[PDB]
């Protein structure tokens, strides 16, 4: 298990392997956090979250 | 939904219900955005004129979250085949935008490769709807959800008296009495990942409901990600 194969590459959401390194990204309505892994909602009612 | 549980408050906010002229649900849908609903192409032959209802968990009481939306455009997959239900997918553009609130929120569209490698390899997905609670029963007045295991593609092909195209996948159980059913068609099959729910399928068809040696057959949403994106730009 390597990169995206190992625990989703530590990404909250999408994991891609560009070169031989993990690249994380997020669904629309989320921005990648400063650590380059977590996905932060841009606004209220982001997709995929149960309400409250 | 045969078996499973009630969707509790806020639990299935992406659920949409296609309602006929008599305000009766005949199919489900998934909220993709303020303007778009994902559903099954086969649902578009079950009613002449229909609307979409969101924010509803109990069709017998007003809960304060219900909203009815008229449909501006029906975008059906042109390769949809009634005999096989291949390409069983459609997108609906609503006339007015859905206002997200408690019990009303979209499910996320995943990326194809990641979904196939990471979501579809999870043990289970979640199917939801107002469909029948047993094969010969009536439709549920309560929105239900059900955890459905992903089923091995070969086992599913072996179990099916009908072709399973590249655009379908199977989920549910061999013998356990849990499955989607009549009226759940067009509805969400979502997969949970780190408390985030991604749409992975569309309730398509089954040889009855919850029958032994039979599984639920769902449109493989990941095969249609580019198509959905195109349909959502017009
Ligand atoms: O979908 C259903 C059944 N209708 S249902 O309302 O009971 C129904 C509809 C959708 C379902 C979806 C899932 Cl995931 C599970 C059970 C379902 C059950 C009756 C027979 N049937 C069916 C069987 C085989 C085939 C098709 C069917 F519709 C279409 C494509 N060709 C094969
Ligand atoms: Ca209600
Ligand atoms: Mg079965």
């Amino acid at each position: 298990r390597k990169l995206c194969s190992l625990d989703n590459g530590d990404c909250d959401q999408f994991c891609h392997e560009e070169q031989n390194s993990v690249v994380c990204s997020c669904a629309r309505g989320y921005t990648l956090a400063d650590n380059g892994k977590a996905c932060i909602p841009t606004g209220p009612y982001p997709c995929g979250k149960q309400t409250l | 939904i045969v078996g499973g549980q009630e969707c509790k408050d806020g639990e299935c906010p992406w659920q949409a219900l296609l309602i006929n002229e008599e305000n009766e649900g005949f199919c489900g849908g998934t909220i993709l955005s303020e303007f778009y609903i994902l559903t099954a192409a086969h649902c578009l032959y079950q009613a002449k004129r229909f609307k979409v209802r969101v924010g509803d968990r109990n069709t017998e009481q007003e809960e304060g979250g219900e909203a009815v939306h008229e449909v501006e455009v029906v975008i059906k997959h042109n390769r949809f085949t009634k005999e096989t239900y291949d390409f069983d997918i459609a997108v609906l553009r609503l006339k007015t935008p859905i206002t997200f609130r408690m019990n009303v929120a979209p499910a996320c569209l995943p990326e194809r490769d990641w979904a196939e490698s990471t979501l579809m390899t999870q043990k289970t997905g979640i199917v939801s709807g107002f469909g029948r609670t047993h094969e010969k029963g009536r439709q549920s007045t309560r929105l239900k959800m059900l955890e459905v295991p992903y089923v091995d593609r070969n086992s599913c092909k072996l179990s099916s008296s009908f072709i399973i195209t590249q655009n379908m996948f199977c989920a549910g159980y061999d013998t356990k009495q849990e499955d989607a059913c009549q009226g759940d068609s067009g509805g969400p099959h979502v997969t949970r990942f780190k408390d985030t729910y991604f749409v992975t399928g569309i309730v398509s068809w089954g040889e009855g409901c919850a029958r032994k040696g039979k599984y639920g057959i769902y449109t493989k949403v990941t095969a249609f990600l580019k198509w959905i994106d195109r349909s959502m730009k017009t």
